[PDB]
RNA sequence: GUAGCGGCGAGCGAAACGGGAAGAGCCCAAACCAACAAGCUUGUUGGGGUUGUAGGACUCCGAUAUGGUAGUCUGUUAGUAUAGUUGAAGGAUUUGGAAAAUUCCGCUAAAGAGGGUGAAAGCCCCGUAGACGAAAUGCUGACAACACCUAGGAGGAUCCUGAGUACGGCGGAACACGAGAAAUUCCGUCGGAAUCCGCGGGGACCAUCCCGCAAGGCUAAAUACUCCCUAGUGACCGAUAGUGAACCAGUACCGUGAGGGAAAGGUGAAAAGCACCCCGGAAGGGGAGUGAAAUAGAUCCUGAAACCGUGUGCCUACAACAAGUCAAAGCUCGUUAAUGAGUGAUGGCGUGCCUUUUGUAGAAUGAACCGGCGAGUUACGAUUGCAUGCGAGGUUAAGUCGAAGAGACGGAGCCGCAGCGAAAGCGAGUCUGAAUAGGGCGAAUGAGUAUGUAGUCGUAGACCCGAAACCAUGUGAUCUA
RNA sequence: UAUCCGGGAGUCAGACUGCGAGUGAUAAGAUCCGUAGUCGAAAGGGAAACAGCCCAGACCACCAGCUAAGGUCCCAAAAUA
RNA sequence: GGUGUAGUGGUAGGAGAGCGUUCUAAGGGCGUUGAAGGUCGAUCGUGAGGACGGCUGGAGCGCUUAGAAGUGAGAAUGCCG
RNA sequence: UGAAAUUUUAGUACCUGUGAAGAUGCAGGUUACCCGCGACAGGACGGAAAGACCCCAUGGAGCUUUACUGUAGUUUGAUAU
């Protein structure tokens, strides 16, 4: 059959246009008094799945 | 070519690897599986992604966004292509579709400025970038948004 | 497309059983037992050529050391003079020198004493 | 290219000429050979199979309690170890056969033509008209044109009493200029094709 | 594998558009009319009428045609299925028991498919190409007959257009959609409409707009499957294989029963299957015969290995041996003629194979021996390498024709040529941001795509064997309570 | 030789010896680290035999030679130096 | 192809190149003047393995190129004999 | 007349030692002519049974309850009849 994709990747990630992945930062739900505001501004911003990561999971965004 | 002279080409072909065919072919015995383990039963191994309890990657990070349902996807077209027709040509989504540049529209045909025009054309497409409008009009085009 | 034994079983195996021709009896009867012995002997056999050279070297010691005795002489220093008087004829040679022309490893044996002194 | 034409009794007259992008070509080895194979590969029935220990007959219950008997332990009778047990793997019915981009297929057609006629094995003649279909009199055709080998004899469609008294002959294949394949011309060390043929094969090429 | 659903986990997973295969549309209920019967309506009958650019009744007009059918054991006719007839062409020579083989000259072919015949046959036989053939009975198609459907226009004053229905509350279920914001469909229960200025739907809901007209029915073709019958096919099996079953197989056998379930093919061209004689009670042999061959004698083709025995060239009764190997006298023998072969006193070294282990000669595991069988495969997807074709392009899928082929058509669709953003959106840029700032992701700085092949992965039993168990039909109180 | 990019893994039971520590009793062929080696996955020579110690890394042939650890009276090669 | 230099222990495991089995296609062959198969031999190659003789056997089978796999057994208290 | 369990092949000694730490098989030494028969049971960690004790498996089953979540029944109300 198709191989299907993981559908919670998908929700979580973007295919960009050199190949990786975008995607969220943890710790940016609540109990934001226990982080410094840097700490707050700096997981505002997006970042890429790591090499490792993505060597892992690379098969079931195949068709994202 | 004589059936009984065929060649094919160097390295188009190769022989299938068998597994468990004796030691000195480098996958006797437990045919390249290590010894034990989960990976080494049959059907064995852990579903992709999996990280042995660890929370996953994806567990970790957020759900984001989400998908228009109006979304609109404009076919892209740049003036380097554009400058594959002739002077005074009347550009039209039909001709980009008949000379095979756009095969699928999408929400329709947009124009945009990557390369250089140097013909004067009048083109008619869903929507122009300002600056691929410009570069038609100083080329001496024309734009019409059909 | 069935592909059915065949022959080149009993083929492969009657290779191993010849080479074990001269075994005791389940040794070359049995192709298990056999292959087996035979790999054994494949194992021993690389080991004995080596072994070999070692086993005749210090078959032509002993003796070359008997006849320089007979002359007067230890085995160590007959040959200490041999070098000493530029001689290399090797331990194969003078065992066979010993053996049979007595008269020649006497004549080596006298140069050997010869630089030995000097 | 230009290639001889004969006249069905065996005396050449003009020669004609063929286009040279079907005829013309430096024929293309690899492109030959694989369309060669997978034509091959196309003809292929692919029916057969095998019972794994599923479908095998029986083979139910347990053969002996899984301790004490001092038994190996076993699960059915038709376990593939068991004599009559089921096959593991073994064939299955599938298909062969797979396309080939078309502009592939078609280079390796005109390379096998074009290769035909640069060695000169392709022998076109003006027609070949039998009042009735006669073999001996087909045969003779072949020897007027001096054909002794493998000849692939492509008639134009309709030439019904040509294509019945040549089909029985042991070194002779015919086919109609509308159908003709690779393994076909490779096949056939010359190529015997009336004149019309030839036009309706560049019409189709 | 998109939109979505989902302890938002594991997974599940559409539809419309577009391209094709095939195509076909029709009947009632109601209004109203006529008759009938009872009890002005109310049931039966026939007419009437069938719908959304609203239709119909009803009222006016005009036509009594025009076409169609998915009907009929209605014939007539053709074809076809179920037996069949015909169907070309070779003799010699060598080997041989036997010619089809060999050799020499021929012949036939709309037939050189195939099978058989004393070995391998185009020309010996059955056949094949081709031609021809049906009393009888089915099947199909036509033709006819019979039959059944088939009216246009204009008006709306009024009447009809499917009720315990639609719909709602509660509880379940089906929709990819797990109650969720949740439409749509259905079930049970309770409540319960409107009716043309009407009603339903366009994913809660409302307004506007658009589309449609439920609560009645029928309908061929494209589609699924093959116990059977006919004719064939196979880089499918070839007697531990292939059906369990090539053979008197669902048999023998096992079990109370449900149920489980085997083994077992081959003389020879032809039985010509050994007359007769001899030993023996026979069995079985030895002759004599048959035969090309009987060491092809029915346990019958070939006849391996384990295993058993006869004969003997060498060695062996002072020796402690994983049984070999290395060195070697003697004896015996003479080959794929090789600085040969068998045996071997004696001397040196030397704790099997496998699995599993930090480590096994291991007193850890497995194998009694021999033979056969017995484990990474296939399909559909993902990805990488290699190869080929084309190249800012690449490519067709289903489907039609065609030998179950190639191939042709088929451009719908998919990948790539533009990215950035959650999205509106902008675009060689874009997002964040007050920002011409910085920064992120991109462009500058371009190669892809179709197919083949190989590696790996995903979905499938997924390399093979193995549980204790779980669940759903059945069979058992002939033992025992 | 290092990087970096990509295809394919196996490994997550380690053992002993020397040196530096802990735990233990300044016991253990104990246990737990650090560090080097060997075994693991390494045949050969020495340590009687003896995975882990000493010497040393087998592509092969030789009835050639020089050495390492370790040895030279006999078993048993070489000094009754 | 020659010379030179260096290198060539190895389990898990990666890469490369080959041997052999059955079948398909094509070509070219061999077979009652004896095929396959069996058996013996002192034969060839670096390896899997390949020939050639004698005997047995009695009718099919190699070779070259390419293709496809039910393609290789010694172990599973494996199954059958 | 005629089995069976077992069985890697065995020309199958003792002592001390070594070794995966309890040796018929390894080292050193000792003893021992070849083949059996009738007896015994020290050893072959002898055979028989993939230890039931012990531990482990995100195994199984039966059982318990104020474990969790359900549920047959029983009961109470609304509602229809
Ligand atoms: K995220
Ligand atoms: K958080
Ligand atoms: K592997
Ligand atoms: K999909
Ligand atoms: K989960
Ligand atoms: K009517
Ligand atoms: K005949
Ligand atoms: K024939
Ligand atoms: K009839
Ligand atoms: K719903
Ligand atoms: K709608
Ligand atoms: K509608
Ligand atoms: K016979
Ligand atoms: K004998
Ligand atoms: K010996
Ligand atoms: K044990
Ligand atoms: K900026
Ligand atoms: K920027
Ligand atoms: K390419
Ligand atoms: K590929
Ligand atoms: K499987
Ligand atoms: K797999
Ligand atoms: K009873
Ligand atoms: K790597
Ligand atoms: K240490
Ligand atoms: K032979
Ligand atoms: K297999
Ligand atoms: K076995
Ligand atoms: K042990
Ligand atoms: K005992
Ligand atoms: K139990
Ligand atoms: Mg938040
Ligand atoms: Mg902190
Ligand atoms: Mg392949
Ligand atoms: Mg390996
Ligand atoms: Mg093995
Ligand atoms: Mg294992
Ligand atoms: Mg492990
Ligand atoms: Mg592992
Ligand atoms: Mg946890
Ligand atoms: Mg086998
Ligand atoms: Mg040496
Ligand atoms: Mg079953
Ligand atoms: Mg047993
Ligand atoms: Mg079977
Ligand atoms: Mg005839
Ligand atoms: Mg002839
Ligand atoms: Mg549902
Ligand atoms: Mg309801
Ligand atoms: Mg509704
Ligand atoms: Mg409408
Ligand atoms: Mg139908
Ligand atoms: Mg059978
Ligand atoms: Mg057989
Ligand atoms: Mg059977
Ligand atoms: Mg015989
Ligand atoms: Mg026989
Ligand atoms: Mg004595
Ligand atoms: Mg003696
Ligand atoms: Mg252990
Ligand atoms: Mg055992
Ligand atoms: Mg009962
Ligand atoms: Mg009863
Ligand atoms: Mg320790
Ligand atoms: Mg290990
Ligand atoms: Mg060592
Ligand atoms: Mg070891
Ligand atoms: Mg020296
Ligand atoms: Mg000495
Ligand atoms: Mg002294
Ligand atoms: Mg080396
Ligand atoms: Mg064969
Ligand atoms: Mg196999
Ligand atoms: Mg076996
Ligand atoms: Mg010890
Ligand atoms: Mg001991
Ligand atoms: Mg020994
Ligand atoms: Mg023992
Ligand atoms: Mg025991
Ligand atoms: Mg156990």
């Amino acid at each position: 059959p198709k191989q299907k994709t993981h559908r919670g990747l998908a929700k979580r990630v973007k295919r960009t246009g050199g190949g990786g992945l975008k995607r969220g930062r943890a710790f940016t739900s609540h109990r934001f008094h226990g982080k410094t505001k840097k700490q707050r501004r700096q997981l505002r911003k997006a970042s890429m799945v790591a090499k490792g990561d993505y060597k892992r999971i690379r098969q079931q965004l195949a068709r994202m | 070519m004589k059936l009984h002279e065929l060649k094919p080409a160097e390295g188009s072909r190769q022989v299938r690897n068998r597994v468990g065919r004796g030691t000195s072919s480098g996958n006797g015995k437990t045919a390249g599986r290590g010894q034990k383990g989960q990976k080494a039963r049959s059907g064995g191994g852990v579903r992709l992604g999996f990280e042995g309890g660890q929370t996953p990657l994806f567990r970790r990070l957020p759900k984001r966004g989400f998908t228009n349902i109006n979304r609109k996807d404009y076919a892209v077209v740049n003036l380097d292509t554009l400058n594959r027709f002739e002077d005074g040509t009347e550009v039209t989504p039909v001709v980009l579709k008949e000379a095979g540049i756009v095969k699928n529209e999408k929400a329709g045909i947009k124009v945009l400025a990557d390369g250089e025009l140097t013909k004067k054309l009048t083109v008619k497409a869903a929507k122009f970038s300002k600056s691929a409008q410009e570069a038609i009009e100083a080329a001496g085009g024309s734009i019409e948004v059909i | 497309a069935r592909v059915k034994g065949g022959t080149v079983t009993r083929k492969r195996r009657k290779k191993v059983l010849k080479l074990a021709k001269g075994y005791y009896g389940s040794k070359h009867t049995l192709f298990k037992s056999a292959k087996e012995q035979v790999m054994n002997s494949y194992y021993y056999a690389f080991r004995d050529r080596r072994q070999k050279k070692r086993d005749f070297r210090k078959l032509w010691i002993a003796r070359i050391n008997a006849a320089a005795r007979m002359n007067g002489l230890s085995y160590s220093k007959l040959m200490h003079g041999l070098k000493l008087a530029e001689i290399d004829i090797n331990r194969k040679m003078l065992a066979d020198l010993a053996v049979n022309d007595a008269a020649a490893f006497t004549a080596l044996a006298e140069q050997a004493k010869d630089a030995l002194s000097k | 290219p230009n290639v001889a034409l004969f006249k069905q009794d065996g005396t050449q007259n003009g020669e004609i000429t063929l286009n040279e992008e079907i005829f013309g070509i430096e024929p293309n080895e690899s492109v030959v050979y694989d369309a060669i194979i997978m034509q091959r590969a196309s003809l292929r029935q692919g029916t057969h199979a095998v019972k794994n220990r599923s479908a095998v007959r029986g083979g139910g219950r347990k053969p002996w309690r899984q301790k004490g008997t001092g038994r190996a332990r076993q699960g059915s009778i038709r376990s593939p170890q068991w004599r009559g047990g089921g096959v593991v793997f073994g064939p299955t019915p599938r298909s062969y056969s797979y396309k080939f981009p078309k502009k592939v297929r078609r280079l390796a057609m005109k390379s096998v033509l074009s290769d035909k006629v640069a060695e000169n094995n392709l022998v076109a003649v003006e027609g070949l008209s039998f009042d009735a279909p006669k073999t001996k009199e087909f045969k003779q055709v072949l020897a007027n044109l001096s054909i002794d080998t493998k000849v692939l004899v492509v008639l134009e469609n309709g030439n019904d009493f040509a294509a019945l008294s040549a089909r029985n002959l042991p070194n002779v294949s015919v086919v109609t200029s509308d159908n003709v394949s690779v393994l076909d011309v490779v096949s056939a060390n010359k190529v015997l094709a009336t004149q019309t043929a030839l036009t309706q094969i560049e019409e189709v090429l």
